[PDB]
């Protein structure tokens, strides 16, 4: 004749909508879509995409350096980088295309002045950035503890990031179609 | 300027560079950005 | 930053194509744009699916 | 116009698919039922005198 049920926080626990990683995989099919709707191929989405860890690594890191936990607010942050990084990758892979697609290049003429075109930019970006992001970075004290939890994941999953897709981007780019155009 | 404005994107043809020393040797190099990925 | 970067590349690509030329300002936009206006464009569409 | 997208026609294959992978996540969220609120609404008073 005892029994049981569960109230106030045990009864939101058994209910929230639909999760998160299939909410991402929704994410990654239309990212794709979109590349491969732009660039005209389903090859060269493979180039952008690939970007994506460059910016979680520094990231989940620092937010394992510092106290900080996988809050809503370290994710807004990740994924505002997860996205700046793919956008400026959007940019190599755009030049290299067209300077070679609408020029006349390619093997390396094409992610050649792309990659150098695509430099004093993001820079700048970057650096607008981070120093900027700064003073949330280490917050005085009044309603700090948030600041400095957008903060510590933003600049470290941005100087992460940063020299992370300038060197890493350009090779995905090239043995991506160089791989995928049939070997 | 001729060693503060030049000075900045004096950076810029030895990083163009670091692009002339990208999979040339042999065929491996896909292999550090794949310990990025098991890195998170 | 999303929105900062969005000027800056309507701006660098704007001014490395004062090295396609020597002194113009008009075209030098002008001639960024529509080559790369539609790119600028493509990212919105990416960045809301993210 | 169209004739853009026979230039193009992964970006018109890439409309084709998210228009068809929006709904269809929608078919597994949207209310299933017979009929839709079809019947105008009622309120009624009860009261009562015993006896």
């Amino acid at each position: 004749g005892v029994g049981y049920d569960w109230t106030g926080m045990s009864y939101q626990e058994r209910l929230s909508g639909n999760q998160a990683p299939s909410l991402y995989a929704i994410s990654l099919i239309v990212v794709f879509l979109c590349l491969a709707a732009l660039y005209e191929s389903w090859s060269i989405p493979f180039s952008v995409m690939l970007v994506v860890p460059l910016g979680v690594i520094g990231a989940l890191l620092a937010a394992t350096f510092r106290g900080l936990t996988n809050d809503v607010y370290f994710q807004v942050g990740l994924l505002t980088t997860i996205g700046l990084s793919a956008k400026n990758a959007i940019l190599i892979v755009e030049f290299a295309k067209d300077l070679m697609d609408k020029e006349g290049k390619g093997l390396i003429e094409a992610t050649l002045d792309a990659v150098r075109m695509r430099l004093r930019p993001i820079l700048m970006t970057s650096l607008a950035f981070i120093l900027g992001v700064m003073p949330l970075v280490i917050s005085t004290g009044a309603g700090s503890g948030a600041q400095n939890a957008v903060g510590t994941g933003v600049m470290g999953g941005m100087v992460t990031a940063t020299v992370l897709a300038i060197f890493f981007v350009p090779v995905f780019f090239v043995v991506v179609r160089r791989r995928f155009s049939r070997k | 300027f001729g060693w503060f404005n030049r000075m900045f994107e004096k950076s810029t043809h030895h990083y163009t560079d670091s692009v002339g020393g990208i999979l040339r040797s042999t065929g491996r190099y896909l292999v550090l950005y794949l310990i990025i990925v098991v890195g998170m | 930053g999303l929105l900062v970067d969005d000027a800056i590349v309507v701006v660098e690509n704007v001014e490395r194509v004062m090295a396609e030329e020597g002194l113009p300002p008009k075209e030098a936009t002008r001639k960024s744009m529509g080559q790369i206006q539609g790119a600028l464009v493509g990212i919105a569409m990416v960045l809301s699916a993210v | 116009m169209p004739n853009f997208f026979i230039d193009r026609p992964i970006f018109a294959w890439v409309i084709a698919i998210i228009i068809m992978l929006a709904g269809g996540l929608a078919i597994l969220k949207l209310p299933v039922a017979q009929y839709p609120t079809i019947a105008p609404p009622a309120v009624t008073i009860s009261a009562s005198y015993p006896g």
